[PDB]
């Protein structure tokens, strides 16, 4: 217990007459703050709310001469409640909508003093950050979601940011397993944003997310492809079977608009037309033209060659649809 | 009792068409389209419980095979109707 | 279930009608059963409501098979 008493005196001196209201080197050069993230997970990548949820171990490292000690040789990990008695950078995430520091069993923080004065300050944060998504090519789209770490009250004359370790500052990105997204790339930037109140340091952590299309074939494209193929059956029924062909016709048409309406409600009310809309609207024309094919057949007869319209349509419809798929898939893929 | 039984019964429904006379074109056609549409909504409905995983689950393969049977039952009737040389059915 | 039986008073040579009626009724029972079960938790056993909807499904489905039996005996 002799060393415990020695540590108590040292840790007591540091907080004695320690002005929490003043940053390191107050009235002097800016304090450089080093950050390194450990992405614990990415969840709830929602386009209805245009945001993603990010859980991370957010560490900040900075030098504070006031917290320099030399008697103890080891680095002191202190109870997290000491952080309330220490100056820490007032960093905030500009695009953060809703965030919290995990609370059980205690406040998920860390304070680790090093003899030279360095302070390692870690938090486990779950932040729902705003990511505005361009759904024009959805679901065959790549999204670029970012996190904008910035100092609120301290300008570049009072604080500086840097990725501690540079390109090796953020880890865990490879391990993150999103269900419907592949994290193709991530980048780290250091900016200087200017507001009316001054210029502030800015660290931007961008992930380029690529959407997995395998899910959407199961639920979106194949059901619309099969219904499109179903409507072609009417070309194989004799013209006089009006109830059969019309019932086949409207049912395919009505289901198709139902699928389109059903899907687009799950998404936000964006004005533009996505890629899924292009395919569903493109397949709506074939099924609708399939029904109009019978209406022309009925009109031409009741209003040999009637088979020809029914015979040529027997092949051109699967042909023109295939070329539509060639153009669509080649263009988007 | 939420996916498999409805999937199994709609497959049975599509096979009721095989026991109807080939001249009942509207009746056998509504059998095919109704089951195919029913099979479609069941496939869409089934995925709603679980996340949007890219791969296909064991439920998906069962739904896919049941889709093949109901769809093949309608293609079967279209083949049968192709060789129906007369419109009027048996009488007396 | 009650309207399922009106198929029995329809003429035997009304495949387009009775089948449309029988198919319409049996599919509706599935939608009602599926729609009802959504409101409840993902409970892995048959409840009293379930044993009734399944019971009614059997009758309506049998009514559909009643005509299919009638059609086969006549034409087949
Ligand atoms: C209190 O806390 C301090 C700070 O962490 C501890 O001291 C550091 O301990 C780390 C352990 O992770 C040591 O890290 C190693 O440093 C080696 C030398 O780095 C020098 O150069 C860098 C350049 O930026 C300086 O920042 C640094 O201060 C040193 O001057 C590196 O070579 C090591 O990386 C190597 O790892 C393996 C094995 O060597 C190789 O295979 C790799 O290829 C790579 O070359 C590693 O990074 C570091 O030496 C210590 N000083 C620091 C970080 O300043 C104290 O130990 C701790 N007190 C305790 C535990 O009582
Ligand atoms: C926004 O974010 C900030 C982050 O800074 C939050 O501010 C902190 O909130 C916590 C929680 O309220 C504050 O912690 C409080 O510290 C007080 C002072 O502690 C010193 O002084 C006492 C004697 O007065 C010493 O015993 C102690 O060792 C310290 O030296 C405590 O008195 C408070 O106690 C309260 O909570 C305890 C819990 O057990 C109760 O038992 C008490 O009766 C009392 O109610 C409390 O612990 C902290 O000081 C705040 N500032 C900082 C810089 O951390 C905000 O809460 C958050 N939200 C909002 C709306 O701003
Ligand atoms: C998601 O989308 C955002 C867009 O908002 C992307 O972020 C931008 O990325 C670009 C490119 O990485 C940034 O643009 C510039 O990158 C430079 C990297 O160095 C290259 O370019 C320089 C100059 O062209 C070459 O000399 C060098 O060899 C490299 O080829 C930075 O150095 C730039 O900063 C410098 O220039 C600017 C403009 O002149 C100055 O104002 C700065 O002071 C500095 O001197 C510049 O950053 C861009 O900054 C990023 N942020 C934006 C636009 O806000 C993400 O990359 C994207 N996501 C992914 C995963 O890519
Ligand atoms: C360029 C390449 C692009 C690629 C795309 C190209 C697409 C090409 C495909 C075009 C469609 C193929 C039909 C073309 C011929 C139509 C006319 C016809 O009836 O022909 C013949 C029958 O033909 C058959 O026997 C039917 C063959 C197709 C049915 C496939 C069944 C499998 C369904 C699986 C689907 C499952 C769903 C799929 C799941 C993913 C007989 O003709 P006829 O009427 O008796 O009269 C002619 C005789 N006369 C001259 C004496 C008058
Ligand atoms: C001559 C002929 O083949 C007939 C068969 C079916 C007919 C169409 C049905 C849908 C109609 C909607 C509106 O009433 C406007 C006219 C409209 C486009 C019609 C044009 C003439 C068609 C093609
Ligand atoms: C002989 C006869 O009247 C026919 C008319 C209707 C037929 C049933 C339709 C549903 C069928 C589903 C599966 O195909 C197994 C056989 C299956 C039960 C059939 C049994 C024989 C029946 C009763
Ligand atoms: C602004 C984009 C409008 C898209 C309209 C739908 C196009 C469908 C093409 C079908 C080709 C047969
Ligand atoms: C967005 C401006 C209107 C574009 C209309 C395009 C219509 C294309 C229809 C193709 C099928 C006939
Ligand atoms: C609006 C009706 C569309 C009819 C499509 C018929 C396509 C084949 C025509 C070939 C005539 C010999
Ligand atoms: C899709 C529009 C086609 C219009 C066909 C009109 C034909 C009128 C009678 C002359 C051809 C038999
Ligand atoms: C990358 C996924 C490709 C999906 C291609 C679907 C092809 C459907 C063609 C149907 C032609 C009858
Ligand atoms: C028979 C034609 C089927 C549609 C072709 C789909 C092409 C997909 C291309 C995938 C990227 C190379
Ligand atoms: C719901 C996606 C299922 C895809 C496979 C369906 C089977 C195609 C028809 C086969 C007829 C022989
Ligand atoms: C392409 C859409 C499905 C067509 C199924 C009907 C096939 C009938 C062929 C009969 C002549 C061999
Ligand atoms: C395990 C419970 C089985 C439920 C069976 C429902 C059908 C029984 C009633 C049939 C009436 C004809
Ligand atoms: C556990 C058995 C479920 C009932 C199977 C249905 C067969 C028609
Ligand atoms: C477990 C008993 C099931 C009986 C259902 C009636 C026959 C389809
Ligand atoms: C389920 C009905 C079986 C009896 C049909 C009549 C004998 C071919």
């Amino acid at each position: 217990p002799s060393n415990m008493s020695l540590v108590k005196e040292t840790v007591d001196r540091l907080l004695k007459g320690y002005d929490i209201r003043l940053r390191p080197d107050f009235g002097g050069p800016p304090v450089a703050v080093g950050m390194n993230i450990d992405i614990a997970s990415i969840d709830m990548v929602s386009e209805v709310n245009m945001d993603y949820t990010l859980t991370m171990y957010f560490q900040q490292a900075w030098r504070d001469k006031r917290l320099s000690y030399n008697v103890i040789p080891l680095n002191l990990t202190l109870d997290n409640r000491v952080a309330d008695q220490l100056w820490v950078p007032d960093t905030y995430f500009l695009n953060d909508k809703k965030s919290f520091v995990h609370g059980v069993t205690v406040k998920n923080r860390m304070i680790r003093l090093h003899p030279d004065g360095t302070v390692l300050y870690g938090l486990r944060i779950t932040t729902t950050a705003a990511c505005m998504m361009d759904l024009r090519r959805y679901p065959l789209d790549e999204q670029n979601c970012t996190l904008e770490i910035e100092s609120y009250g301290y300008t570049t004359d009072d604080i500086e940011f840097y990725w501690r370790g540079d390109d090796n500052a953020v880890t865990g990105v490879t391990k993150i397993e999103l269900p419907q997204f592949s994290i193709v790339d991530y980048k780290l930037i250091t900016k200087k944003v200017v507001f009316s109140t001054g210029s502030y340091p800015r660290l931007s952590l961008s992930f380029k997310l690529k959407r997995n299309i395998g899910y959407f074939i199961l639920q979106t494209y194949m059901p619309s492809i099969l219904i499109t193929i179903l409507s072609w059956v009417s070309f194989w029924i004799n013209y006089d079977a009006s109830a059969a062909r019309v019932a086949l016709g409207i049912t395919t048409v009505l289901t198709m608009t139902t699928i389109n309406t059903h899907l687009r409600e799950t998404l936000p009310k964006i004005p533009y037309v996505k890629a899924i809309d292009m395919y569903l609207m493109g397949c709506f024309v074939f099924v609708f033209m399939a029904l109009l094919e019978y209406a022309l057949v009925n009109y031409i007869f009741f209003g040999t060659d009637v088979n020809a319209i029914d015979r040529w349509s027997r092949i051109f419809f699967p042909v023109v649809f295939s070329f539509f798929n060639i153009v669509y898939w080649l263009y988007y893929v | 009792i939420q996916t498999y039984l409805p999937c199994i019964m709609t497959v049975i429904l599509s096979q009721v068409s095989f026991w109807l006379n080939r001249e009942s074109v509207p009746a056998r056609t509504v059998f095919g389209v109704t089951t195919v549409l029913t099979m479609t909504t069941l496939s869409i409905s089934a995925r709603n419980s679980l996340p949007k995983v890219a791969y296909a689950t064991a439920m998906d393969w069962f739904i896919a095979v049941c889709y093949a049977f109901v769809f093949s039952a309608l293609i079967e009737f279209a083949t049968v109707n192709y060789f129906t040389k007369r419109g009027y059915a048996w009488d007396g």
